[PDB]
Formats: structure tokens, sequence, C-alpha cells
């Protein structure tokens, strides 16, 4: 995956690291990537490798009650989590779809 | 789908020959090996397979 | 205080006399349950050191699972 | 057919060491034919550093025009690893400056800069994320000890691999460091732990950047023979699959190795002189070559009187194809050193044995490694008041 | 501290080339003046007129 590792890079390591190449360049940082392939390729071992190797957190959000208590008491709204997030920015979520 | 919204999307083709030769070297590596393993020749009797 | 370990438990482990009846050959047709079970869970408790040799990481827990009976 | 390339990089070049302690021996100093060959690697590599070292050492004649070349060389790609450095720190991620570091670190270890090595080294490692490529580091540092034999860099190095091997399994890197323990373990004289180490990885051998599969099984055998008793030489030299599939194209060494099993004492003898000769040019057996030679004699000397009660002078010398006097002067000189549980009648040329108890030869070691340990505590207490 | 300049401090003049720079078990039997067990085997051998 020595490609899909470069192209992570500069999506999410490069904003967080460097993000005046976005300025220079004109253009808005990334926020959102989508990993997609048959199961068991390595989607969610190279998520969670670059929030490894950028000291980003990581936080897999798969929709379970068991851990809505840490989320937070309200649970109305999946939002909620972002309280959690910018409490440990720089942070990648993760969300894989079992389908 | 919308343009915009996912600024990348990258994807996770099954390993190829060579792919899956360094997927098999990598999980090997955390076991008791006798010298002499030809990991190659494994990587080509899983045609199709995933890490 | 600190009490023993082995002391404050309100489950009890099974004695002699609880050890159920059934043997092995009592089961019939299931020697890829037996196998797996076996490998996974009293291989390890006796072969534990052959697992570290291999590079085995022993499974902490077992599953199982099916339909009813 | 890719056995070498499974190995680990060749930085630094043991085969080099071993080249320049040829060179310090009074014996092989003026041989072209080595001289041409570490010369060659100098070249090749351009170890500017190494030729300064290679010159004043053994006193030899510096190319101006060579050591110029190769100086501007090294001056021309540490400038391009700097840029690297330089260029991945401001613009690329985290691990591409990693990388750079590490081209670094690689190209000092090759030129022979062992304290740039180091130090570069060490920089790579503070931030190094990846498991593997920190132990990886640690194993260029083994490297790095091992050619220069840093006892503090080997022993440090060696209990920070086995630490990270432990947190992360990698039983592929634990068969790479016992091989990597077992060779200090020869050069300090440890052949019951090198014997002990070897054997464990005689199947699962990889380690090519420090010597070939032949030559390892070659040490493998010669540090069983000394360190092993004979039920387990049997089972594990003796029986090895694996040895014994190497040791059809060494009958040198099957002869050395069967010769003292099979009772040929004539055989071993010769056999032993040959493995002398082969020890004293080999950089990590010299120092022991004497040693070794010297133990292995006595394991044969007490292996013919362990089964009988006693041997005549003329019996001895006849097995192991040596004169009377021979065999006088050294039984005489190994019981006098306690090694030999034996007793000659000059008079009669007969030689009883002995049986002492384990008690005897255990109550010494602790009258003898009790008092080393006393030593210390003694003389740490004189640290401890002034 | 009070060095001891008093007691003549013979020249060193050593070898600072990491003349051992070993730490094993060493003994004096590795030490006795003696040709290579080659030698003595090669000096045995025609000795006996093989
Ligand atoms: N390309 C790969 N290289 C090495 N290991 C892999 C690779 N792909 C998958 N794996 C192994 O598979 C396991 C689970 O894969 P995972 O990433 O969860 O699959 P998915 O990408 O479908 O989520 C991981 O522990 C990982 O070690
Ligand atoms: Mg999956």
């Amino acid at each position: 995956l020595d490609k899909q590792i470069k192209e992570i890079k500069e999506v999410i390591e490069l904003p967080v690291k460097h993000p005046e190449l976005f300025e220079a360049l004109g253009i808005a940082q990334p926020k959102g990537v989508l990993l997609y392939g048959p199961p068991g390729t390595g989607k969610t071992l190279l998520a969670r490798a670059v929030a490894h190797h950028t000291d980003c957190t990581f936080i897999r959000v798969s929709g379970s009650e068991l851990v809505q208590k840490f989320i937070g008491e309200g649970a109305r709204m999946v939002r909620e989590l972002f309280v959690m997030a910018r409490e440990h920015a720089p942070s990648i979520i993760f969300m894989d779809e079992i389908d | 789908l919308r343009p915009g919204r996912i600024d990348r999307k990258i994807e996770f083709p099954p390993p190829n020959e060579e792919a899956r030769l360094d997927i098999l070297k990598i999980h090997s590596r955390k076991m008791n090996l006798t010298r002499g393993i030809n990991l190659r020749k494994i990587a080509e009797l899983m045609p199709g397979a995933s890490g | 205080d600190v009490l023993p370990p082995e002391a404050d438990s309100s489950i009890m482990m099974l004695t002699s006399d609880q050890k159920p009846d059934v043997m092995y050959a009592d089961i019939g047709g299931m020697d890829i349950q037996k196998q797996e079970v076996r490998e996974a869970v009293e291989l390890p408790l006796t072969h534990f050191e052959l697992y570290k040799q291999i590079g085995i990481d022993p499974p902490r827990g077992v599953l199982m699972y099916g339909p009813p009976g | 057919e890719n056995l070498e390339e499974e190995g680990l990089p060749k930085n630094p070049d043991l085969r080099i060491a071993q080249l320049r302690f040829l060179l310090s021996l009074p014996e092989h100093r003026g041989d072209a034919a080595v001289r041409d060959e570490l010369m060659a690697a100098v070249r090749d590599n351009n170890m500017a550093p190494y030729y300064e070292a290679l010159c004043k050492s053994l006193d030899w004649q510096i190319d101006v025009d060579l050591l110029n070349k190769m100086k501007k060389a090294n001056e021309d790609e540490l400038k391009r690893l700097d840029e690297e450095l330089e260029d991945a720190e401001k613009n690329l991620g985290e691990s591409e400056i990693r990388d750079a570091m590490m081209a670094k670190a690689e190209y000092l270890c090759r030129i022979g800069d062992k304290e740039g090595a180091l130090t570069a080294f060490r920089k790579t490692y503070d931030k190094t994320v990846a498991l593997g490529h920190r132990l990886d580091i640690v194993f260029y540092l083994l490297r790095i000890g091992l050619f220069y034999m840093d006892n503090d860099l080997i022993t440090r190095n060696t209990e920070k691999a086995k630490s990270l091997i432990e947190e992360g399994g990698d039983w592929d890197r634990r068969n790479r460091l016992k091989v990597y323990q077992g060779l200090y373990c020869v050069a300090i004289r440890d052949f019951k732990q090198a014997a002990e180490l070897f054997l464990d990885t005689v199947s699962t051998f990889t380690s090519y950047e420090l010597m070939d599969y032949k030559t390892f099984v070659t040490y493998t055998v010669y540090v069983s023979m000394i360190a092993l008793e004979r039920p387990d030489l049997r089972e594990k030299v003796i029986k090895g699959a694996e040895i014994l599939e190497v040791l059809h194209s060494l009958p040198a060494v099957r002869q050395y190795l069967f010769s003292l099993y099979e009772c040929r004492y004539s055989v071993f003898f010769q056999s032993l002189a040959v493995v002398e000769q082969e020890m004293k040019k080999d950089w990590l057996f010299a120092p022991h070559y004497r040693y070794y030679v010297r133990e292995m004699r006595i394991h044969a000397y007490s292996q013919l009187l362990e089964s009988y009660r006693s041997l005549t002078l003329g019996y001895m010398a006849e097995a192991f194809g040596v004169g009377v006097e021979f065999i006088d002067q050294e039984l005489s000189r190994f019981i006098a050193a306690g090694r030999l549980h034996c007793k000659i009648d000059k008079v009669n040329e007969i030689v009883e044995t002995n049986r002492p108890d384990s008690k005897n030869w255990q109550y010494q070691e602790t009258i003898k490694k009790g008092d080393l340990l006393l030593n210390r505590v003694q003389k740490l207490s004189r640290v401890i008041n002034m | 501290d009070d060095e001891f300049e008093e007691f003549p401090a013979e020249d060193w003049a050593g070898l600072d080339e990491d003349e051992d720079a070993h730490v094993w078990e060493d003994n004096w039997d590795d030490d006795n003046v003696e040709d290579d067990f080659s030698n003595q085997l090669r000096a045995e051998l025609e000795k006996h007129g093989y």
C-alpha cells in the first residue's frame, strides 16, 4: 500500500504538519477521506497508522451504545463527540461500514 | 459522492502477487520460521486473497 | 486488611463431584469443533511455552455459536 | 537463491574488520591479496575516515589523490543528504525526514565514521515511530559495535534489542539477535552461551550480513565441541539434520567433529591443529584460539580416560599419534591445573583415573566466584566513604 | 586530593591503541610461552618417522 500511504499523507499529514503549503497553494485543507475496497485490505490498518505517525488522536465511531456513556449523557446527536475531538486535536475520526 | 464533500477517495485493491508477498513477509516475521521458506510461491498460491 | 485473592468470591469453581459425566466420546461428529476448542483452550493451558516458541498468540477467549442443539 | 538478499544491510561490512585484523597479524601484514580486497572495499564505498585510521595504525602511505577523491565524494554525498534532510523537514512529512537521517546515518557508518554514525543513529532513533525501524537501528549499532568490538555498545544495544523484541513479538528479529548475541559470546569466550544461541538458530539462520551459512555452521560445530556434553552433542550436533547437510560440503569440519565423537584421537589431534590455524586467522576466535585448543585437548584426554580405570602412557600416546613424553607433559600440566581427574604413575607409566565429587568442584568456585564478588563489595564500600 | 607525587611516577610509554580491552575470566594458562599446537604436533609426527 505504498501508493495509498502517499495519498493519505498529502491529505491528513500535510494539512496538520504543514498548513502553510495549502495556504500558499490557495486550496482549502482536506477534511474527509474515503478508503474503499474489499474487506481485509488494510483500510483500518492505514487509517490507524496515519493517526499513529502524525500524533493525531484516533477515534473510532462505531455508533455503539456501549461507548455512549463516554461520548456524553445526552446522546441525542452524533456531533456531541466533537467536544472530545476538539480537546484532543489533531484528531482523526474513523468510521468503518460493515455493510 | 457529491464533489467537495469527500476531499480524496483512496482505493484499496486486493493485494497482487507482489503485494501479497510483502504482507506475507510482514506477518511471517512474528513466527519461528525455518530458513529458506519460499514465501513467493506461497503468495502465488493465494490468488485474489486479502491481507 | 487485605483479604486473600481466592477469598471474597460469590462464584465457586467446579468440585470433583460437580464435574459433568459427558465424555468426548459421548459427543459424536464434532471433530472440527473439538480440535478448535482443544487448540484454543486445553492445549494452550498445557503447552503455553510451545505457543511462544512457534510465535502463536494464544486466544484469550473462545466464542461458541450456532443453532440450538 | 535469495538467501543473501534476506539478510540485513551489510553496514558495516564485517569482512572489512576481518581483513583489517589479518593485516594486524605479523604473518599476513604484507599479503597483497588481502590488502587489495580491503582497498577495493575502501575505494568502492569511499571510506575516507577509515582510510586515515587504516594508514595511521598500520603505518601506510596515504594516497593523496585517492584520499582527496574519496573525501570530495563524502562531502558531496553528505551535502546531498543534508539538502534532502532540509527539504524533508520543511515540506515533506515526518517519515520522509526519518528516512533522510537514516541515509545520513547509513552513509556515515558505510564510510567508517563511527562517531558520526552513532550520533546520527541516535538522532534517527529519537524520532523513529515504527518499532521495527527502531530495532533495525539497534541492529545497526550492534553491527557497528561488533565492527570495532565496542563492548559497551554491544551490551547496551543487546539489552535494548531484547526489550524491543519483547514489546513487538518479532520472532524473525529474535532469531537474528541470537546470532548477534552468539557472535559476541564467541568474541568474549562465552562458548557455553554461544553454543546454545547458535544451535537455536541453526535452522533459522538469515543473518548473512555477519557471515555465510557454512561459516556459521562451522563456528556452531566449533563452540559445540567445547561447550556441550557428549549426550547433548549427539542429539544436537551429530544427529542434527541441519548441521549434517552443511557438513557434506565441509569435510574438514565433519572430520574434526566426528573424530572426537567416534574416539579417533589421532585423527582428532590432526584436525585440532587445522582448527587452530583457522581460529588464529579469525578475528572472532583469535583471542581464544589458545584457550579453545587447550580446552579441546583436555576434553580429548578426559574422554579417553573417562571409561577406563587406568591407561598406560604408551596407549595414550599411541591413540593420539604422539610420543610418550608429549602425553606426559600434557597430562601433568592439565592434572596440576585441576582439569583432568587422573594421576600418573611415571615409574610404571600408568595413568590412574580418579572420581572427585562435584561437591569439591562446587566448593572451589564458590570460594573463587564468591571472592570476586567480595572485592567488588569491598571496593564499592571504598568508593562510598570518600 | 593529596596525590602521591612523592613516589617517582615511572613514565607510562604504554600502548593506547586498545591493547587488550577485553572482559573475560582470563587465567594464567593462556600466557604460558609455547609454540602453537600445530607446530607441536607437526614436530612430533615426524619424530615417529611418519
Ligand atoms: N496490506 C496489508 N499489509 C499488512 N497487513 C494487512 C494488510 N491488509 C490487512 N492486513 C491485516 O489485516 C488485519 C485487519 O485488516 P483491516 O485493516 O481491519 O481490514 P479492512 O481494511 O477491511 O478494515 C490487520 O491486523 C492487518 O494486520
Ligand atoms: Mg473490515
